[PDB]
């Protein structure tokens, strides 16, 4: 008799789960959940004992535009007040290190305009704005068709991307960074792998992978920034499997294939080295998945800004070198913290008896604090002292006594970001 | 006052002075990030410049959710029957991340809660 | 059925063991130790 009762329970739970799927796979529901779940995922991988802080500001993309369009200028925007005015520009306050926007951007003119404003804001506050790209940005339904794209460079030649192309040429683009595919936040509910109480719920992911709780990669990138700071109080160690751009401990999900077993990739796709490089060339931050593991990595953090080409001469190549350093976030983060230290520490010196050469003397002794100019300092030292050389010149503002014009130029240690190898067999080689 | 107090001048005056030379003391700056996003199910009437930011850390994350007050009013296909015109409207409330578990979802949806109650009754056989 | 297992090393290459494989690479794994088969605690009850 009980066997039939058990069958009733089976069919009951079957029906209940069918309904439960609808709520859990609801786009509104997932928006809410992924927001807060992704937030904690960020929060609990930081260390608040290392002088890390984070604030939440509830804002939709639509009302960001509302505010930016409403205000007469960016200096009177509500966000500017929260970021710049109440922080960086306030005596006794503190400056916002970076802004993480939980958004997906398309090529739509509204999205483009929003990025323009965020670039301006970041430039003024000296803090980068990080967010993510939607699948449709690449003309595809989801990120699972990235392997079918034959050539992104050529794709972006379409009239469709006119505004985006102009955006990449702006001097404010250095403060924008957008990430590519999303990543899993939650393993599907399962009697064994992820059980719930009472109700025998087994979550049924359909053919649509949008049933999976995908999360915004920007948060992963954000934890990279935090770790670097937690260890060194600087943020350049965010672009390598070993350097600190590795994302460890991703969710896994083994399920039946064509009679075999396979795990849902933590990122929508398994990005190849060539595909990753292509995305890098187009200014995207692609989190790549280490095949067969639960680890992913950010191989580089190029900003939105497109590098300028100069004439092939000693001077022209130096110009290229300089400009490219500007286009990459691992170096801009150095500048950003320097800006923040200068703003704070100099306000303390206002009203002191300083002549022109007094500033040169003091500013020199100060910047040396972060310089490691040894023949071969170890990577740990190089991390905590990101600069190799620095130069400071101070001039007078003529016709305005007590005011000065200061120039600060720095040479950071270089990151290893690629190489070409030529292999050759040879006889009569000099013996090593 | 951070000046340091001394007694009125006498023939012999003794004062402790810390030998910091001319070194300029400095203040360590935190790394503060600002997470901006749609954390509620609706837009606020309060202007952006007026709504405030919330400091979050490991020791108060759940408290922050509770205080933020989350709510979802949404309609899903009603699959507890065999009618394409049947729709189910729910009003979910969240205080912590635990409230996004199916267990909580069922408890806040009578159409499922009663079926769970039924399940337990059947199990009690 | 341990005698019927032809190769444990190859067995652990399955996707099934992804998390376990990562666990073994952590610097905290030094403080974990797990044992294999169980052992008898009691001889079955018997008149003698």
């Amino acid at each position: 008799n009980k066997s039939l009762v058990d069958q009733m329970l089976v069919e009951l739970d079957k029906k209940i789960s069918a309904q439960m799927d609808e709520i859990l796979h609801n786009s509104q529901f997932q928006a809410m959940e992924s927001a807060w779940r992704g937030l904690k995922l960020f929060v609990d991988r930081t260390d608040f004992r290392e002088n890390n802080k984070v604030e939440i500001l509830h804002v939709t993309k639509d009302e960001l535009l509302e505010d930016f369009e409403f205000a007469p200028e960016t200096a009177q925007s509500g966000l500017y007040k929260h970021v710049y005015s109440a922080g960086y520009g306030q005596f006794g306050g503190e400056p916002v290190g970076a802004i993480i926007g939980n958004y997906a951007f398309t090529p739509s003119t509204p999205d483009m305009k929003l990025l323009q404003y965020m670039g301006a804001l970041g430039a003024m506050a000296h803090a980068p704005f990080i967010s993510s790209v939607g699948p449709e940005f690449f003309g595809i339904d989801s990120f699972e068709e990235l392997p079918n794209i034959k050539d992104l460079k050529s794709t972006f030649e379409s009239p469709k991307y006119t505004k985006w192309r102009s955006l990449r040429e702006s001097e404010d683009a250095r403060y924008l960074g957008l990430t590519a595919p999303r990543f899993l936040l939650r393993v599907p509910y399962d009697p064994i792998e992820n059980p719930v109480k009472s109700f025998n719920y087994a979550e049924n992911v359909s053919a649509s992978h949008e049933h999976y709780l995908w999360g915004n990669t920007a948060f992963a990138f954000a934890t990279r920034l935090t770790d670097s700071f937690a260890k060194y109080r600087w943020c350049p160690n965010i672009i390598g499997p070993q350097s600190g751009g590795a994302v460890e401990d991703l969710p896994v999900h083994v399920f039946e294939s064509m009679g075999a077993l396979q795990s849902k990739i933590p990122t929508e796709v398994l990005i190849t080295d060539r595909k990753e490089f292509e995305l890098a060339e187009e200014g995207f931050i692609a989190l790549t998945m280490r095949k067969g593991s639960d680890n992913a990595a950010f191989f580089s953090a190029n900003s939105i800004q497109k590098p300028k080409v100069f004439p092939n001469t000693k001077e022209g190549k130096e110009a290229e070198t300089n400009y490219k350093l500007g286009t990459q976030l691992p170096y801009m983060m150095i500048i950003n913290r320097l800006a923040h230290y200068v703003k704070v520490l100099q306000r303390e010196q206002i009203g002191a008896w300083k002549e022109r050469q007094d500033l040169e003397r003091e500013l020199n002794s100060w910047i040396k604090q972060y310089v490691a100019d040894q023949e071969n300092p170890p990577a740990d030292v190089r991390s905590r002292r990101p600069l190799r050389a620095a130069r400071i010149e101070v001039m007078d503002v003529e016709g305005n006594p007590g005011w000065y014009q200061v120039s600060l130029s720095v040479r950071p240690h270089f990151k290893y970001m690629g190489a070409n190898f030529e292999l050759s067999l040879v006889g009569r080689l000099d013996q090593a | 006052s951070k000046e340091g107090s001394v007694a009125p001048k006498e023939r012999i005056n003794i004062k402790y002075i810390p030998a910091t030379g001319d070194a300029q003391a400095e203040v360590e700056l935190p790394l503060k990030t600002l997470v901006v996003g749609d954390f509620k199910g609706h837009a606020e009437q309060t202007p952006l410049e007026e709504r405030a930011t919330v400091t979050v850390d490991k020791n108060n994350f759940e408290a922050v959710m509770r205080e933020s007050e989350l709510k979802i009013t949404a309609t899903v296909k009603n699959k507890l029957t065999d009618d394409e015109n049947a729709e189910l409207p729910v009003e979910l409330n969240f205080k912590s991340l635990a409230d996004f578990a199916p267990d909580a979802v069922a408890s806040q949806v009578p159409e499922l809660k009663k079926l769970i109650e039924l399940r337990e009754a059947l199990v009690a056989l």
